DNA sequence: CCCCCTTTTATAGGCGCC
DNA sequence: GGGCGCCTATAAAAGGGG
């Protein structure tokens, strides 16, 4: 066990409200909502607790993110279902699901990207002029982490709460084999 | 029209020739073209692209090392799509190459500011040290090297300015100052011990 | 086939612009 | 020199537009 248990910052979620709507409507009724469809062609709402943004389409689909937990990522997503309902429209809550969460944490000790880079280059990619931190592409749990020299790791890409705990389970042991 | 390599070739030798490079380098950089032209591994990309990152490739595996801004100066693509055909190539490759390091481009820096070998030595020297004692964590080894550069030649009567070495280098003059702010606690320690100090240790710079 | 648009988040060196 | 704010990179969904 690392006896490190990484942080959860966001997740991503997707809702289908299963009936279409009106952008400019919702637009206009709507107080924290935002819409210029030359811009971006969807909704921006916003609330304050669960603190998430959402993305809503004309087709029905919206994207909820910014929540830290799955529960408060669902809650979130039926409030804006309910806006979206009080406005009047026939939404529904069809197929909610996790569609990416991300983690973060410090194991607390520098690492030496260097060593890990020359005995890892199958899975990493370090480059210090396109960014600061190690790319890992972790295979088994299909995760994606990013390590830098200061110990501190994000890890991304997971479906699911336990793929980013197993992600880093497995890499904890590679990192200490290379603390500065 | 995979004779299309020759236009690939051809432009190939466009941008070798704006910086005269070694025949290896250009033999090099068509074949890495040619296997992954035919392999079809970047579908969707532009043949050019994919062309100057195998430019920027060769001349790690030829040992001499460019930056992506040096790519990308003799280029029509910009430096984040050769940087995203670069990974997208070695993966396609099952190739590597080793990470850079500030000695890779003190040579040719050096050159380009036409700094006497003495100088250049004193900076390869700062550089290596400097990494060595863990004084630049983080830093891109460019970065470092424009800082040793800068420092060695500082100490030198071959001076020369932040926005000089930047321009070389390909790195802004804050970018040198700040690794550069990094190694002046241990200016003493990175010399090499038997330095001519046109201008002694002390009265270097203080940034 | 690929990229862009936009949103969110941890992380962090480099750099345009005032 | 000083320092803000954005660039770069990660994943992923939405649905066009190119």
């Amino acid at each position: 066990g690392s006896g490190i248990v990484p942080q959860l910052q966001n997740i991503v979620s997707t809702v289908n409200l299963g009936c279409k709507l009106d952008l400019k409507t919702i637009a206009l009724r709507a107080r924290n909502a935002e819409y210029n469809p030359k811009r971006f062609a969807a909704v921006i709402m916003r609330i304050r607790e669960p603190r998430t943004t959402a993305l809503i389409f004309s087709s029905g689909k919206m994207v909820c993110t910014g929540a830290k937990s799955e529960e408060q990522s669902r809650l979130a997503a039926r409030k804006y279902a309910r806006v979206v309902q009080k406005l009047g429209f026939p939404a529904k809550f069809l197929d909610f699901k996790i569609q990416n969460m991300v983690g973060s944490c410090d194991v607390k000790f520098p690492i030496r990207l260097e060593g890990l880079v020359l005995t890892h280059q199958q899975f990493s990619s370090y480059e210090p002029e396109l960014f600061p931190g190690l790319i890992y592409r972790m295979i088994k749990p299909r995760i994606v982490l990013l390590i830098f020299v200061s110990g501190k790791v994000v890890l991304t890409g997971a479906k699911v709460r336990a793929e980013i705990y197993e992600a880093f389970e497995n890499i904890y042991p590679i990192l200490k084999g290379f603390r500065k | 029209s995979d004779r299309a390599m020759m236009n690939a070739f051809k432009e190939i030798t466009t941008m070798a020739d704006r910086i005269n490079l070694p025949r290896n380098i250009v033999d090099r950089t068509n074949n890495l073209f040619k296997q992954v032209y035919e392999q079809k591994s970047l579908k969707g990309r532009a043949n050019d692209a994919i062309a100057s990152a195998c430019l920027y490739i060769a001349c790690r595996q030829e040992g001499v090392p460019r930056t992506f801004k040096e790519i990308c100066a003799v280029s029509r693509i910009s430096k984040k799509e050769i940087g995203r055909c670069f990974k997208l190539i070695l993966k396609a490759l099952e190739t590597s190459v080793d990470l850079i390091t500030t000695g890779d481009f003190m040579s040719r820096f050096c050159s380009n500011l036409c700094l006497p070998k003495q100088v250049q030595m004193a900076a390869t020297h700062i550089a290596r040290k400097a990494v060595e004692l863990d004084l630049v964590p983080g830093r891109s080894p460019i970065s470092v090297a424009a800082a040793a550069i800068y420092m060695a030649s500082q100490a030198s009567a071959e001076k020369r300015t932040q926005k000089e070495i930047g321009d070389i280098a390909g790195v802004a003059d804050v970018t040198i100052r700040q690794s550069y702010r990094l190694i002046y606690p241990r200016a003493p320690d990175l010399f090499p011990t038997d330095f001519k100090f046109d201008t002694p240790v002390d009265k270097l710079p203080q940034l």
